[PDB]
């Protein structure tokens, strides 16, 4: 469902979810949150609609990666803040005690939002 | 606080005597202090307590003088007798008291005959005063301690009933309350009950209660003088038994089986009424060694005597016979010689020519065993040949009393297990047990004289074959006494034998050198354990309170990990913790303890994540990565040896060998290829500065992958010269997507570059350029775009990607996907799933490191997974294959701590081995346990 959608990102595909679907509440066999794969593939505009109707920022996984983590260790300048924005913003941790700062132009962007 | 107790029958203590002398009652009694204690007419069982005044009355006759039997008999298990009133002639009535109880002894020693005249006053009280005076006379920090608790060596002088709550008072006082049936608070009653069964009051409410023929039933009396306070709550106890239900409180005849009866009941008389079948022989040989087991583990009583009763013709009833003649008449011969001119033994006791035998047992001695030859002498033990087969015999010559042989074997006939030994052929002619043979004997005289044989998977059969014995026992509510290298015994030194070591008990709490501290429950054996097991790993150097120090310190034994923490769990100062056998065998079964080899652990807070072997005696070069400059380690598996240097100018990313038939390359990511030598260490230097970072060495001549894709080449004799050029340099792809893996496999390099694999041959150009993002359609994009960090090939291409839990599989020749590895799918039957290292060893199995600390390995050939062994290692970075000098693989992770553990290469087969033991070991006790009964 999203979680396939997130990551070719057709307008489509989301917009047809957009009226119905599990939006922002499903974890496939791994775990990931949908909105922050979107995140990482390297989209914009389907992490932001996935945002006006999700507004989560924070969702952890299997491995901890909540989207601030791994938008920060995949060193993408534009859609953290995105996630920053809407949504809201709030710092977390993973299971093996790593923040984003260290992950990461990211950093400073961190320190700003905190 | 001297403890005095007055012993009445009918308490006519607490009649009219307590403000004379001024339900269990307490009070003080100053003159010193003493406490005294009253007892009751309706006791049971409470002798557990057990100074002394006997008290009883006279006028009555003298049924009742003759009464107060058990009374002193339980004293042993300073005694003055006092009458009552006698106003109520009295001295003569007292004179064939007085006559008969001072005479002789068996009681406790009399300390006076003395009487009281009357209730209203009595000059003898102050006679018997100073009687009780003379003979009461004839650490203070808990004292004091003591003395304080109550207003918020005590103990035995009844301050204190130890630990208990409150005053000693309230405990006998409650249990006044059991006694006849206040108000209890009920969140305590669960622990009172556990209590109250301790004294036999549970189940059964011991206080509660207030067609035979001549010839086919078997009397069996038991006269003794007296039956002790408790001796028959107890027995009605411990009769409540199963073994293929009116009763009284003198008396329980358990019926079961219509044909099976037992009329257990009763100098008074004990008699057992069974019939003559072979459930009436197996009852009443279990009915005498559950009493003989009584009388000798708690109280003796030439004291009693064992009748057996018998009838030749029924117009006699019930002649008797002691035991013992009959016991001689069965020792010699088998039948009862009538007086004129009949009835054998076994319808007559049994249990003396041990008719109650499972049938599968029993000397059938027709010529078929064979002994007594000074050569089969194995302490009065030789070597026969039972069925054809050696076996070993034990023989009963002096004392054997038959209580030695019944007691052995009715517990050796109820444990068939593996690891437990075997009876065979129980006799009464000789009187000897015959046992299986261990054929390479007693594991001590194997430890010391035959270390050769010691291989660690043989030292870790037999450590978990007698783990497994003695998990048995304990789970039959067996306490085996005396575990130590003498009663193993080792049948096999083949290690994929199913039976290697049995547990055997020779008779002769523990030997001096072998015994828990506390030396008692089934810890003080898994104490006993550890010991064992200790031994095993030392092999015997410790055999030619308790400090034990590592045994690797001293002997130079072989460092075996996750032993020696079993070896430290079980061996504690105190039980409370320490495993039961339950779980001792649980670790012990595991191909991780089997194969461990070594775990080091580096100096805190140092960060390694590129690692290189020493081709010869072992060492390895590690590089650090901490600090964000160069940082290069060396470290020693022999003898701990880390030396950390600081050389080059940034992080150190890879290290490669380079043999001179030496020069170790490290490659740093300010580009420099930076050499140092490996023997001399003095002459070191650089190469040629590459455009960007490099990533990957070697793996193969020089090969040199950078973080551009510009791949060089460096023969191995250009290293000799200051700043050496490529042979050539191939890029391979933009600058953008870095060059990570390079691999040996038919004499072809493999790699890895962004998203595209090559291959090439010593003409050094790409022969095959595959390309792989394409396969996005299976998994998804964010696991299938990333790079690709390690590839290895045997017939198809392993590659793993950077943080992806999928590992790929691309066929040569068809250059095509088809295989793909989702590593979270195995990961979900037993924490991040994304692969990190992978390693491939032979065509057995693949190991793959993944990035939560678990080395999920695979076999290659069916793509089957193995195990998914765990490091306790928070995280896994490298995985290579080293010599050492034995295969061994060594994995190193992360915890922030970083931990390097050689395994012995072959964990797969391994797993395998023990899996397929431990089946058969399975079923061998399961079809032990239903052929044997
Ligand atoms: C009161 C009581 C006592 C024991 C148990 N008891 N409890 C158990 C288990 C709980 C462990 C089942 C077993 C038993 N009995 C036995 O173990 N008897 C036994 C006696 C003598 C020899 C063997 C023996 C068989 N083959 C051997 N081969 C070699 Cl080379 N040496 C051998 N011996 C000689 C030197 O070394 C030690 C042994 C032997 C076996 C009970 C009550």
């Amino acid at each position: 469902p999203l979680h396939l959608a997130a990551d070719s990102g057709h307008l489509e595909i989301v917009e047809v979810l957009l009226k119905t679907g599990a939006d922002v509440n499903a974890w496939d066999h791994y775990g990931f949150t949908p909105l922050h794969l979107a995140a990482h593939v390297g989209h914009l505009e389907i992490v932001e609609v996935l945002l006006k109707a999700g507004a989560d920022v924070n969702a952890q996984d299997h491995a901890g990666w909540t989207p601030l983590h791994l938008a920060a260790l995949y060193g993408h300048l534009e859609i953290v803040e995105v996630l920053l924005k809407h949504g809201a913003d709030v710092n977390a941790q993973d299971m093996w005690g790593e923040t984003p700062f260290d992950l990461a132009d990211i950093a400073e962007v961190l320190q700003k939002a905190a | 606080r001297m403890k005095l107790m007055i012993v009445g029958n009918t308490g006519s203590g607490k009649t009219t005597l307590l403000q004379q002398l001024m339900g269990i009652d307490v009070k003080d009694w100053p003159i010193l202090v003493l406490n005294v204690w009253d007892f009751a007419g309706r006791e049971e069982f409470y002798s557990t307590h057990p100074l002394y005044l006997a008290v009883y009355d006279l006028s009555k006759g003298q049924a009742e003088v003759d009464a107060m039997k058990p009374w002193l008999f339980n004293i042993k298990a300073p005694v003055i007798l006092v009458g009552t009133h006698l106003d109520v002639q009295r001295k003569a009535c007292m004179s064939k008291i007085t006559k008969e109880l001072l005479n002789k002894r068996g009681f406790p020693a009399i300390r006076d005959y003395h009487f009281v005249n009357a209730t209203e006053e009595s000059d003898a009280l102050a006679k018997l005063r100073k009687t009780i005076i003379n003979e009461s006379l004839n650490v203070e920090l808990e004292k004091i301690i003591l003395s304080e608790r109550k207003n918020v060596f005590l103990n035995e002088s009844g301050v204190l009933l130890d630990l208990y709550f409150v005053e000693p008072k309230w405990l006998c006082k409650i249990m006044a309350q059991i006694l006849t049936v206040r108000k209890f608070p009920k969140n305590y009653m669960s622990q009172y009950f556990k209590l109250l069964e301790k004294f036999q009051i549970a189940l059964l409410v011991p206080s509660s209660l207030s067609h035979c023929e001549n010839s086919e039933i078997i009397i069996r009396l038991y006269e003794m003088p007296y039956f002790p306070m408790g001796f028959w709550s107890r027995l009605i106890n411990r009769l409540l038994e199963i073994s293929p239900r009116m009763y009284w409180r003198q008396g329980i005849y358990l019926n079961w089986s219509p044909e099976a009866y037992c009329l257990v009941g009763s100098e008074s008389f004990l008699k057992i009424t069974v019939p003559s079948c072979r459930k009436g022989c197996i009852l009443l040989g279990q009915v005498v060694d559950h009493i003989d087991s009584l009388m000798e583990e708690w109280f003796p009583g030439t004291l009693l005597k064992k009748w057996a009763l018998y009838s030749f013709n029924d117009g006699e009833e019930h002649q008797k016979i002691l035991l013992d003649d009959l016991m001689k008449k069965a020792e010699e011969g088998d039948l009862l010689v009538n007086p004129d001119q009949t009835i054998p033994i076994s319808q007559i006791a049994p249990d003396l020519i041990l008719a109650d035998l499972p049938r599968n047992i029993m000397l059938n001695n027709d010529e078929l065993e064979f002994e007594q030859a000074p050569e089969f002498l194995l302490g009065s033990v030789y070597r026969a040949a039972y069925e054809g087969e050696e076996v070993a015999v034990k023989i009963f010559n002096k004392h054997t009393s038959l209580r030695l042989l019944r007691q052995e074997l009715v517990v050796l006939c109820h444990l068939h297990h593996p690891s437990l030994i075997s009876l065979l052929a129980a006799g009464i002619r000789p009187r000897m047990l015959v046992m299986e043979l261990a054929s390479k004997g007693s594991l001590d005289r194997l430890l010391q004289q035959d270390k050769a044989s010691l291989t660690r998977t043989l030292q870790h059969r037999i450590a978990l074959h007698v783990a497994d014995g003695l998990r048995y026992l304990h789970s039959a509510m067996i306490i085996y006494r005396d575990l130590k290298p003498h009663n193993v015994l080792l049948f096999t030194l083949y290690p994929n034998a199913a039976i290697i070591a049995k547990i055997a008990d020779y008779g002769i709490e523990g030997t001096p050198g072998f015994r828990a501290p506390e030396v008692y429950n089934q810890q003080a054996d898994v104490y006993s354990f550890g010991l064992l097991l200790y031994d095993i790993l030392t092999t015997g150097g410790r055999i030619v309170q308790g400090k034990l120090p590592d045994p690797v310190k001293e002997y130079g034994c072989a460092p075996w990990p996750m032993v020696e923490k079993l070896i430290k769990q079980c061996l504690k100062e105190n039980p409370q913790e320490r495993p039961t056998s339950a779980q001792v065998f649980d670790i012990l079964n595991s191909a991780e303890l089997v194969c461990l080899t070594r775990r080091i652990l580096l100096p805190k807070n140092v960060i390694v994540e590129c690692m290189v072997a020493t081709h010869h005696n072992a060492s390895i070069w590690l590089g650090c990565g901490h600090t964000d400059r160069g940082q290069l380690s060396f470290l020693d598996l022999n003898t701990e040896g880390y030396t950390s240097e600081e050389v080059a100018d940034s992080r150190i990313l890879c290290l490669a060998l380079v043999h001179l038939p030496s020069w170790i390359v490290s490659g740093t990511q300010s580009g420099t290829l930076l050499v140092i030598n490996t023997e001399d260490g003095k002459k070191r230097h650089t190469l040629e500065k590459m455009t960007d970072s490099v990533t990957c060495l070697y793996c193969n001549f020089l090969l040199v992958g950078t973080a551009d894709g510009k791949l060089a080449i460096f023969e191995d004799k250009t290293v000799k010269l200051k700043g050496a050029a490529p042979l050539k340099i191939l890029n391979i792809g933009n600058v953008s997507t870095p060059l990570m893996c390079l691999s040996e496999s038919r004499n072809v390099m493999w790699g890895g570059c962004g998203t595209k694999i090559f291959s090439f041959s010593n003409d050094f150009t790409i022969q095959k350029l595959i390309e792989t993002r394409t396969s996005q359609l299976f998994s998804y994009a964010a696991f299938s775009d990333s790079n690709i960090i390690t590839v290895v090939v045997d017939t198809a291409l392993y590659i793993a990607k950077q943080n992806s839990p999928v590992v790929e599989v691309w066929d040569k020749k068809t250059e095509k996907l088809c295989g793909l590895i989702d590593c979270v799918h195995f990961l979900r039957e037993v924490y991040s799933g994304r692969v990190k290292t992978l390693c491939l060893q032979k065509n057995t199995a693949l190991w793959i490191g993944t990035g939560g600390g678990h080395i999920l390995l695979l076999d290659l050939s069916t793509r089957r997974l193995i195990r998914v062994i765990y490091n306790f290692c928070n995280s896994v970075r490298v995985m290579m294959t080293a010599q050492l000098g034995k295969n061994v693989m060594l994995v190193l992770g992360y915890n922030i701590q970083s931990c390097l553990t050689v395994w012995d290469i072959n964990l797969p087969h391994e797993v395998q081995n023990l899996e397929k033991h431990i089946e058969v070991r399975k079923e061998l006790a399961e079809k032990m346990r239903r052929t044997s009964v």
